Order: structure tokens, then sequence, then C-alpha cells
């Protein structure tokens, strides 16, 4: 029992300070003002609030088994939790789209690099579209469908057992973002391999080929980790809705539920830590 | 050369509207903050409005706030003053004044010729209205303020102006001790706290005129009544 | 005849430098030590001033 | 025949000077200042950070009011800073961005700069138009401009990479005096407090003392093993310190006509970019390639402290006329203001 | 800030800071290129469409929405290692070698080695230009390549002789991270801008990949 409490506490600790260092390094260094650096900050901000607001508030729900924070506060937690997770997925697509432009439209990317007006405009569109996907749905479901089917002491979305809404929402929540990240990271690999093929057609040639393989492994892990954390819960929500939880074990739902929050702890390891500019800032601060 | 030409003044009906223009030539207009200062006939100077360089900061006097609008056109080097609901209290000569602000600058250094409009707070005191003087003799002019003009940064934001008969005001002393460019060294500004003295050694014919002390510690900028020197 | 012209100028310059009056190193060292001692109190970097007198608080 | 005989006489003259210096080398500055107590540990904090340069800062110079300073960067910008408030007073766009030196006139009315364009440009800070304009471009050097210092509003001395220094009349735009004799690129110059003499350090590892009015070299100082990059007069004008690429600083005396003290450490293996003295001259501050500024005890040759606040080369530094603070410029595009606390 | 004049002085400083960022953003959009080579290696007319904008000669041109700034430092007769660090942030180095001059051929080899292995140009790519390849082919008939390279033992054909010279320069690169873009050009060739643009585009992508964290 206490082991589970430590594991949840460990996830809180890793997610909070892990995403805090990215925000601390962004403030400390004024040269980290490229559009890519803003996108990494937005991913850090979205993931920071997951481990500081959502996960700590959800710990009593697991240890006690009942939501003791009231019906009113449950709606706030549901909206914030769905807003941050959706924005985290949309930031990953934004980062992968940014990396796709750099390799393909290199001349235009460098000219527009450092344009903070575009960076903030794209950052706001991530949060706005994240809210419009689930904000109105969570808040206005009870007031438009009649009553609330949620029993007292339990806190989950109104559409938790809906089938038509979940498949439609998941298509715009994980299915489209996963294919966009896959397409973007695949086009980077094709462009790098194609450009190197023309370059070769010695010690220098060996190094470039080795560098391309290192990028290929880097691109594969990014698509894998994002897919690995989000696919189980996204598929289980659709599968469990069809059979209303009869065909899905109860402990399987929780395991996939924490995979999404586990993604908020691996994101600082992947995007900012592997970034060269942020790596130097971390060494400068410590 | 540096020029400031005002236009748009004239006789207007009470409650009417009039647009004053100040065209600037011979200097970097966009780098200077601009003030409108008016002077009622047979009266002292009265500050009207201020617009900073870049149009980011705008200040108005209480007697005109809400009725007057000050604006600038940097590409055309034109300063504007839109006036509405004009009263008989607004009958004055309106001067266009340039002022640039950085460490060691001399604000209020150049004034325009002024335009005449006719309609159909720290207190600065100059008790001595007139002083009989003779050429070659030393003269002292006193100014007082209700508040201490010495700031915590060491500056004393007191200014001295000279308005010769028929001419626009000219800056003599800025920040209570510094001598303005083009001013003879015989003028010297001395002060402490709330009491200030302008000493004019070896007075000449050109020095004859009205002397105004202005405070720039805070807005609204207020002028003294003025001390006139006569032979 | 470029080298021979340069040689005359270099030799002539060394004559001027060799005719200067030189004081002892001990005399020169004492003067440097004296100047540092006399102005030690008015050196803010050597002896930091109280925070009230520091323009860069 | 004649050439061989003359160059042999030069060697005899060099030995005569070397023997003359050895004759007056009765004692060492280290022995003289052994009894005096050390300055202790010098701790300085960054009071101000001047941000806004977007490239390597190559030069800085304090104004005589000990509050305004001018810095030059290869972003093509000359900036004048209010050090008390960190306010930017002016931003002068340079026609050539390859600036290597900058100078603030003692009157405060002019600043000068120049680099690989072989030109020393004079900028008027006090104009009726309210903007800084170029007042003079001093052409005549055939190499890059490495250092410049105003004597007054009308005279300035420049050192160049064409192995010569020049004294300029700013009003006429012509160099009144040319100082020749260095066999390498002159990298720096320092004016004596009375502005009657100036020392220059070149890449021939030698420092020459020049008379401004007479226009000839009075004394030559050798002892460095590599190019001299920095030079600074002692506050009383009777000595100067140099910094070279051999990781050493040397204190030469004008009247004794020889080196008095060497400032080097075994850990230091990088070149020196800038040198300056404190107001009393007791401290010698030197900027280094290893991103640090080492404060030395001038009398005892002890490293009093370290200013470590830059992530690239310390390219320049300067101490205010009142001695209150020291500014350090760096290739990391930042300026920092340092002083101690009680 | 407390004083009325200090508030306007602070506002003036902020306006200065805003213009510094705008200038820096526009400055970072230019491709700065350092032009090097022998005394007469064709660097003066390396690009026909470029126009000049004892000192440093700066030449600029625009090609396919990219602005190139070419700096020729041949006029500086002073010591190079005292001012070569001013170009440490150069996008690429354009090195010009004349293939029709055997006397200066070995001069270029030692000049290339110092620049290629310079402490300030470890990660800087080089766009090597071998000019006058048509004159080299005409002159390789009477004058064998063994005159300038005694150790050369390959065939005297034009294709192999030019390739051997190119391999000599690329052997000076001891850093695997540095990429050298060699090109054989003529005096009448008019596509040198495309060759530079293609090489710079590859360099920009490598820079972008570092910028986006993939590298
Ligand atoms: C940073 C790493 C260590 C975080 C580890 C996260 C995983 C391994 C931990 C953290 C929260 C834990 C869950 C907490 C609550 C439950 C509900 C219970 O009825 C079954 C076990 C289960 C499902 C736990 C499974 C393991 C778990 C998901
Ligand atoms: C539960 C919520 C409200 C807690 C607060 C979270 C938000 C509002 C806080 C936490 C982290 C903060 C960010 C931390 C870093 C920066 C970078 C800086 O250059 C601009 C401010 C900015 C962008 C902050 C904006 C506000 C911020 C995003
Ligand atoms: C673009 C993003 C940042 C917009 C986010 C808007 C959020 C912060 C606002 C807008 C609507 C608000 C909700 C409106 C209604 C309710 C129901 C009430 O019983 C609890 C508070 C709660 C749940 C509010 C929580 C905060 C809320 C969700
Ligand atoms: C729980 C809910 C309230 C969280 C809401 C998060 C939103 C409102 C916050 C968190 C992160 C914030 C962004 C952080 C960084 C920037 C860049 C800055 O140059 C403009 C503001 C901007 C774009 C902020 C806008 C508001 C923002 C998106
Ligand atoms: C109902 C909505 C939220 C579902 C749509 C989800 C996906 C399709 C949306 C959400 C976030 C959006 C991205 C947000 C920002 C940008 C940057 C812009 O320069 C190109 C489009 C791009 C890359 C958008 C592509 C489409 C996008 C990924
Ligand atoms: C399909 C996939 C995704 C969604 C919503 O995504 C956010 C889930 C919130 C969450 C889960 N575990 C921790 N937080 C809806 C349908």
């Amino acid at each position: 029992t206490a082991v589970l409490a430590a594991l949840m506490a460990l996830l809180i600790v890793a997610t909070v300070l892990g995403n805090a260092l990215v925000m601390l390094a962004f403030v400390a260094d004024s040269s980290l003002r490229t559009q890519n650096n803003f996108f990494l900050l937005n991913l850090a901000i979205s993931d920071f609030l997951v481990g500081a607001f959502c996960i700590p508030l959800y710990v009593p729900y697991v240890l006690t088994g009942r939501w003791t924070f009231g019906r009113g506060l449950c709606k706030l937690w549901l909206v914030v939790d769905y807003l941050l997770c959706t924005s985290s997925a949309f930031n990953i697509v934004l980062i992968s789209y940014d990396r796709f432009l750099s390799v393909t439209r290199a001349v235009s990317y460098r000219a527009q690099q450092g344009d903070t007006r575009r960076a903030v405009r794209k950052m706001l569109l991530v949060w706005v579209l994240a809210f419009l996907l689930y904000g109105p749905a969570i808040l206005s479901w009870e007031y438009l469908s009649g009553g609330s089917s949620i029993p007292e002491g339990h806190c989950y979305a109104e559409f938790f057992y809906n089938w038509y809404f979940l498949i439609t929402a998941s298509t715009l929540e994980f299915f489209t973002p996963f294919l966009s990240v896959t397409f973007f990271n695949l086009s980077i690999y094709l462009n790098i391999q194609r450009r190197t093929r023309l370059r070769l057609d010695s010690f220098t040639q060996r190094f470039r080929l080795s560098r391309d393989r290192k990028v290929a492994k880097s691109l594969a892990v990014i698509v894998s980790i994002f897919g690995l954390c989000w696919a189980p819960y996204t598929l289980l929500m659709i599968i469990r809705a069809a059979c209303h939880g009869h065909c899905v074990p109860d402990y399987w739902y929780e395991t996939s539920f924490w995979l999404l929050w586990a993604n908020s702890a691996v994101n600082p390891v992947l995007y900012p830590l592997c970034h060269h500019s942020f790596r130097r800032a971390f060494t400068k601060l410590l | 050369d540096v020029q400031l030409v005002e236009s748009g003044g004239g006789l207007v009906q009470p409650g009417g509207s009039r647009k004053l223009s100040c065209s600037a030539s011979g200097f970097a207009f966009s780098s200077f903050g601009m003030h409108w200062v008016r002077q009622a006939p047979e009266k002292g100077l009265e500050w009207v409005a201020y617009i900073s360089s870049g149009s980011g900061t705008i200040y108005y006097a209480d007697t005109v706030k809400g009725r007057f609008t000050i604006s600038r056109d940097d590409p055309k080097n034109t300063l504007f003053l839109q006036m509405t609901s004009l009263r008989s209290e607004d009958t004055a000569m309106y001067y266009c004044v340039r002022s640039i602000y950085y460490y060691g600058s001399s604000p209020f250094d150049f004034w325009g010729q002024g335009t005449t409009l006719t309609v159909s707070d720290i207190v600065m005191t100059q008790a001595t209205s007139s002083v009989p003087v003779t050429p070659g003799e030393s003269v002292s002019i006193s100014c007082r303020s209700s508040k201490s003009l010495l700031h915590s940064n060491g500056n004393t934001y007191l200014y001295w102006f000279l308005q010769r008969p028929g001419q626009s005001p000219q800056l003599l002393i800025y920040r209570m001790s510094n001598l303005a460019s083009g001013v003879p060294d015989r003028f010297s500004g001395s002060g402490s706290g709330t009491a200030f003295t302008l000493t004019i050694s070896r007075l000449e014919a050109e020095d004859v005129g009205v002397y105004y002390c202005m405070q720039h510690l805070e807005y609204p900028l207020t002028f003294g009544a003025g001390t006139k020197l006569e032979l | 005849t470029a080298s021979i012209a340069q040689a005359r100028k270099l030799v002539e310059q060394l004559k001027m430098e060799a005719n200067i009056d030189r004081i002892k190193v001990s005399k020169a060292a004492a003067d440097l030590m004296a100047y540092c001692e006399a102005h030690a109190k008015e050196d803010p970097l050597l002896t930091p001033v109280p925070a009230s007198e520091n323009p860069f608080r | 025949s004649e050439l061989d005989q003359l160059r042999q006489e030069a060697e005899q003259l060099k030995n005569q000077i070397r023997d003359a210096r050895k004759a007056c080398a009765d004692a060492t500055l280290s022995q003289i200042t052994n009894n005096i107590d050390p300055v202790g540990r010098i701790q300085m904090r960054t009071r101000r950070t001047l941000r806004g340069h977007l490239a390597k800062i190559y030069a800085m110079h304090w104004g005589t009011d000990s509050r305004l300073l001018v810095s030059a960067s290869q972003d093509g910008k000359l900036i004048i800073w209010d050090s008390y408030t960190t306010n930017k007073v002016h931003a002068i766009p340079l026609r050539s961005s390859w600036v290597m030196t900058c100078a603030y006139a003692p009157s405060g009315n002019y600043v000068a700069c120049g680099g690989l364009d072989n030109i020393c440009s004079i900028y008027n800070l006090k104009t009726r138009e309210g903007n800084v304009r170029v007042s003079r471009e001093l052409a005549g050097h055939t190499g890059y401009l490495s250092c410049c210092r105003f004597l007054d509003d009308n005279q300035i001395v420049t050192s160049s990479g064409d192995t010569t220094c020049a004294l300029w009349d700013i009003e006429t735009g012509q160099q009144t005096t040319t100082f020749t004799g260095h066999t390498g690129d002159v990298m720096s110059l320092s004016l004596a407090p009375d502005t009657r003499l100036f020392v220059s350090g070149a890449c021939d590892a030698s420092a020459k003392l020049w008379d401004v009015r007479e226009g000839m070299c009075r004394q030559t100082f050798t002892g460095h093993e590599s190019d001299i990059n920095a030079i600074c007069f002692f506050p009383n004008g009777n000595a100067f310190a140099t910094g070279s690429d051999d990781a050493t600083c040397r204190l030469f005396d004008l009247r004794a006509d020889q080196e008095l003290m060497t400032y080097s450490h075994d850990n230091i293996i990088c070149g020196i970019t800038s040198v300056s003295f404190s107001k009393s001259g007791r401290l010698l501050l030197a900027g280094y390639d290893d991103f640090n500024c080492n404060v030395w005890d001038a009398l005892k040759a002890d490293r009093a402290g370290v200013l470590a606040g830059h992530d690239n080369r310390v390219s320049c530094l300067g101490v205010t006329d009142d001695g209150m603070a020291v500014a350090t410029g760096s290739w990391d595009s930042f300026l920092k203001i340092w002083n101690g606390s009680s | 800030t407390l004083s009325a004049e200090e508030r306007a002085a602070l506002e003036r400083s902020k306006a200065i800071e805003k213009n510094l960022k705008e200038d820096g953003i526009s400055a970072a959009k230019d491709v700065k290129l350092l032009l090097l080579g022998a005394d007469n290696s064709g660097k003066s007319t390396i690009v026909k469409q470029m126009k000049i904008i004892t000192g440093i000669v700066e030449t600029h041109f625009t090609f396919k929405n990219l602005h190139f700034r070419l700096f020729d430092v041949g006029g500086q007769r002073s010591e190079r290692k005292k001012w070569i660090h001013c170009f440490e942030d150069v996008t690429a180095i354009i090195f010009c070698v004349d293939l029709s001059d055997y006397n200066r051929m070995h001069e270029s080899l030692m000049l290339f080695d110092s620049i290629c292995n310079n402490k300030f140009f470890i990660d800087t790519s080089i766009i090597l230009f071998l000019n006058k390849k048509d004159l080299f082919g005409e002159k390789i008939k009477k004058s064998p390549l063994t005159i300038c390279f005694p150790e050369y033992t390959g065939p005297n054909t034009y294709e192999d002789a030019a390739a051997y010279i190119q391999a000599q320069f690329e052997s000076k690169n001891r850093s695997p991270n540095k990429e050298i873009y060699c090109h054989m050009t003529c005096a009448t060739d008019t596509n040198n801008a495309q060759v530079i643009f293609d090489a710079v585009t590859d360099i920009i992508i490598a820079n972008n990949l570092r910028g986006c964290g993939l590298y």
C-alpha cells in the first residue's frame, strides 16, 4: 500500500522539478527565444501543471477510493486535466511540425526563426483549441442532457461511457496527432537520407552516415514514446465504452490512465534535454 | 537650423473647436518629447500638455484635461493640439516646446515662436514682480517652491527661462545649476531645498525681460509668476 | 639600398635611447610603493566603501 | 661592407643598453615590497549587467564622470550606457561592423571607434539635432585600427596594425605626427595622465614610449615572449603594465627603463586581452582568454581575486576615474560592473 | 524611474532596446561568408552578380530569398591571427585556388591547412573553389602535374590530375565534423552562386537540426 503512495509521490516529484528546470532555464537565458525554444517551454508549462495540480489532487481519489473534494471542484479538476493532456499532445505536434519545417523549408525557417510574435500566436492556438475540444463538452453536458449520471463521491467525465463522442474526440485527440508526428518525423528521415545520398554521389563520409543513423534512432524513440504512452488509454476508452467496463479489467484501466501522466515525466528527458541549447543552460545553472 | 513653427491660432467663438499645428524642421523630431505651454496676456507661463517620444506617455494639465488632445506625426514632423469646448480662460499664446530626456540632457532648450488664440501641484512663487536694474550691476532673482525640488537622485528639477519683450522664452538654467547651451557664463543658478536664486553678473541690455522659474519634479509642471527686469 | 638606409635609422635611434638617465630600481620601486600607500584610503576597489556611499548598490 | 659594419654597431648599442639597465638593477620590486602586508582576498560582486549587444563586445571605455561608458560590439552598434541605472543613453549604428576599439572623450562630447576598416570615426554626442552624427573619419592608416584615445576634443592618438601610431588633428582630419619604429602590429596604446607621453605595445613583443609633442620614441621595453595585446599606464605616470599572449603581465618602469615585476601563474596558459589599474594603483586587473578576470597585487605579484562572470573571452575592461567600480566586457555580449562590499 | 525626467529617460532606454532587437533579427537573416585564397586566385570575380557595398571589402548579393555577405580580407597585410577571430561566427568559408598556377599551388596548400585547422574555425565548413579548370586542362598537356607535386604518380589525364589536386586539399581536414564542398569551375562559369547556395543550404540544415535538437 505504501509502495503505491511512494510511486505516485515519485511521479509528482519527477514531473514538477523536471519541468521546472526547463522553465527556469528559459527565464535564465535570454538567447533561448527561438520559436522552437518557446514550443519546448509550452510543452514544459503544460506538463508542469499536470504534476503540480492534477496528480497531487488525484492521489486521494486512489488511496481513499472516493472523491471527497465536492462536485464543484471535480468539474474544475476534469477541465484542467483534459486541457493539459490535450495541450501536451498538441505541443508535441507543434514541436514535430517545427522540426519538419527546419529540414524541408530551411531557408524560410531560418528567416522566421526568432520571430516571437509567431511563436506566441501558435502557443495560444494550442491552448485555445485544447479547451474548445473538451471544455464546453465537460461543462455543458450535464446542463444539456438533463441530469448527471455520475454517482456521488466519484469524479469522472460525463462522456466517460459515451461511445460516439469518444471515438470522434479520440480521432482529433490522438489518432490525428500520432499520424502527424509520424508523418513529420518520417519526412525528416527521408530528407536527411536523400540529401546525404546526393552528397556522397573517407572519414568525413563515415561521420555523416553515422550522424544520420543517430537522428533516425532519435526520431524513432520520439514517435514510440508518444505512441506508447497514449495508445493504450485511447484504445481502452473506446473498447471499454462498447462493453461498459464488463470486458475491460478494472486494474487495466488505471494502468493505462497513469501512462498519460507518465508521458509528462518523459517529455523533459526527450525534447529539452536532447536539445543542444537547453543542455548548455542546464549546465550553466548546475 | 532648429525651427518650430506654430499655426492654427486665431479668434474663435466660445464652445468652439480649433486645431493647432507645430511643424518641426532641422532636428530629429521623433527623438524629442514635446510640450504645449501657454501664456495668458499680461500673465505668466502655464503648461498645457506633454507627449513623449514614441507617443507612449501623454500628460495634461487639470484645467484642460478632457478637452484638449495632443498628438504628433513623426514622419511629417508635426505636433498637434486638438482643442474642444474652448472657453474664455483659454485665450493665450500657445508655445511649442521640444524636450529630450536622457542622462545629462537639457529639456525645454528650444521653444517655438508661438501661436495666438483668442476666445470671444507644486506652487512656484516669485513674490518680486519687478526689479529696477542698471547695466553692469549684479542682480539676483529669487524663486520658492511649496515642495522640495531636490530628488533622491541628487537632481534639483528647477528651470530658469528668459522671455525678452517680443520674443519666445529661452532656457537659461536647467536642473537649478547647469547652464544651457548658447547662454553667457554670467548667468548662474544657485539654490537649496525650496529656495532658489538666479544671479546675473554684469547685467546687459539683452538680459532685460521677464524671468520664469519652472519645476520639473513631477506633473503638472508649474511656473512662477515671473520677475521682470527693467532699466 | 633599402637595408642600408634602414640600418642607419635603427642605429641612430639606439643612440637616443642609450643616452637617457636611469634611476635605481630600488628608487623606482619605492616611488611606486609610496604612491600606492598614499592613495590607499581613496581606492574603493581596494577598500570597499559603505553601502550608503556605493552608487552601484 | 657598410651594411655589415652598421648592424654590428647596433648589437654593441643593444649590449650597452642591456649593461646599463643591469647596472641600475640593484634590487627587485619583489624584495622591496616583501615587508608590506598583502591586500587580502578581493571579493567583487556583479552590481550591474548591461544587456543589449547581440555580438562579441570588443572594447569599452568609461567616461570621466565615472557614470557613463561606451561599448563597441561587432553587431555594428556603439552603445553609451548609464551605469547607475543600466539605461541606454545612445545607440550609434556603425558603418563598419568590424570594430575593434572605442574611446570616450574626457569632455564627454565625443566618442571614437574603428576596426578592420582602417578608419577612426569621431561621433558628436552633443548636437542641436538631438542625434549622434559622424563628425570626422580619420583615414591614413594602412592596417586595422587597434586602439584610440582622446587627448582633448581636437586631438586623438590611434594605433594601427600597419606597425605605426599616429597623432591626429580632428578639426583638419590630418595626422600631425606619425610614430614609427614598431616592427609588428601595434595592438594597444595608453596615455599618460598628463597626456604628454603614451606607451604602445605591438606584436614584436616590445613596448615603446613615445613623446607626443616631439614625436619620437624615447624608450623601448622588451621582455615579453609573444604579441602584446594590452597596455596601461600606472596612475602616477611613472610606470606601465602590459599583457601578452604568453599568459604573463609585466610592470615596466619609465625612469628605471626596465621590467620590475612579472604577473603570471602556472595555471594560466591563455593570452591576456586587457589590463587596468585601480585608482591607487595597488591592484592590477587583467582579462584573460580563459573567461576570467584576475585581480593582481601590483606590488607583491599576488593574485588577489578572480572575476568569473562571463562565458567567453574577457575582451576588455576599465576602471572608473573615481575608482568606484570596474567594468568587464566579453565575447558573450554582456558587460558587468563590479565592486566590493564592506 | 521615480523622477519625471527619469521616467522619460527610462522610456527612451526601452525604445533603444526595442530597436536593438529589430536590428539583430534582421542581421541574423544574412548569410555571412569569409572569402579566402591566394593573392590572385579568382576571388575578385567569384560571383558575377555580386556588387561591392586596404581595409575589408564587403560584397553582398541576394540569391533565391537568401542574402549573402562576402568579406574579402586580402587587403589586410597585417598579421592574420590578430583579426581572424572577428569572423568566428561566419556561416562558411569560400576558398579559391587557381589550378593554372603551380608556383602558388603550394602556397594555397599551407594557407588551406592553417585556416582549416584554425582554433576559431573548427566547426566552420569550407566551400573550396578550384578556378581556371579550363586553362588547367589546356596547360596540363605541355606541363605535367608532377612539376608542382613530385610525389604524384597517377595518370597525366585531365580528369585524374584535377581530382588529385582536390584530394590534396581535403587531406588537410583533420576534423570529421567539418564538411568541405569542392567545386571545379571555369573563368566563364556563371553558376557559382548556385554552387554556394546549394552548399550553404546544406550547412543551414545542419545548423537547423542543431537548433531543433535533433543533433
Ligand atoms: C516515475 C515512475 C516510477 C512512475 C510509475 C507509475 C506507475 C508504475 C505507478 C504509479 C501509480 C501506480 C498505480 C496507483 C494505483 C493503482 C490502482 C490499484 O487498484 C492498482 C495498482 C495501480 C494501478 C498502480 C499501478 C502502478 C502505478 C501506475
Ligand atoms: C495553476 C496555475 C495558474 C499556476 C500558474 C501557472 C502559470 C500561470 C505560470 C507558471 C509558470 C509561469 C511561466 C514561467 C516562465 C515564464 C517565462 C518568462 O519569460 C515569461 C513568464 C513565464 C511564461 C511564466 C508565465 C506564467 C506561468 C506559466
Ligand atoms: C483557453 C483556456 C485557458 C480557457 C480555460 C477556461 C477555464 C480556466 C475556466 C472557463 C470556464 C470555467 C468553469 C466554469 C464553470 C465551472 C463550474 C463550477 O461548478 C466549477 C468551476 C468551473 C469548472 C469553472 C472552472 C474554470 C473554467 C473552466
Ligand atoms: C489551468 C489553466 C488556467 C492553465 C491556462 C494556461 C494558459 C492560460 C497560460 C499558461 C502558459 C501561458 C503562456 C506562457 C508563455 C507565453 C509567452 C508570452 O510571450 C506571451 C504569453 C504566453 C503565451 C502565455 C499565455 C497564457 C498561458 C498559455
Ligand atoms: C478540435 C481540434 C482541437 C482538433 C484538431 C487537432 C489538430 C488537428 C490541430 C490541433 C493543434 C493544431 C496545430 C497548432 C499549430 C500549428 C502551427 C501552424 O503554423 C500550422 C498548423 C498547426 C501545426 C496546427 C495543425 C493542426 C493541429 C495539430
Ligand atoms: C481518447 C483519448 C484521450 C482522451 C482525453 O485525453 C485526456 C485524458 C485525461 C487523462 C487520462 N489519464 C490522465 N489524464 C479522450 C479520448
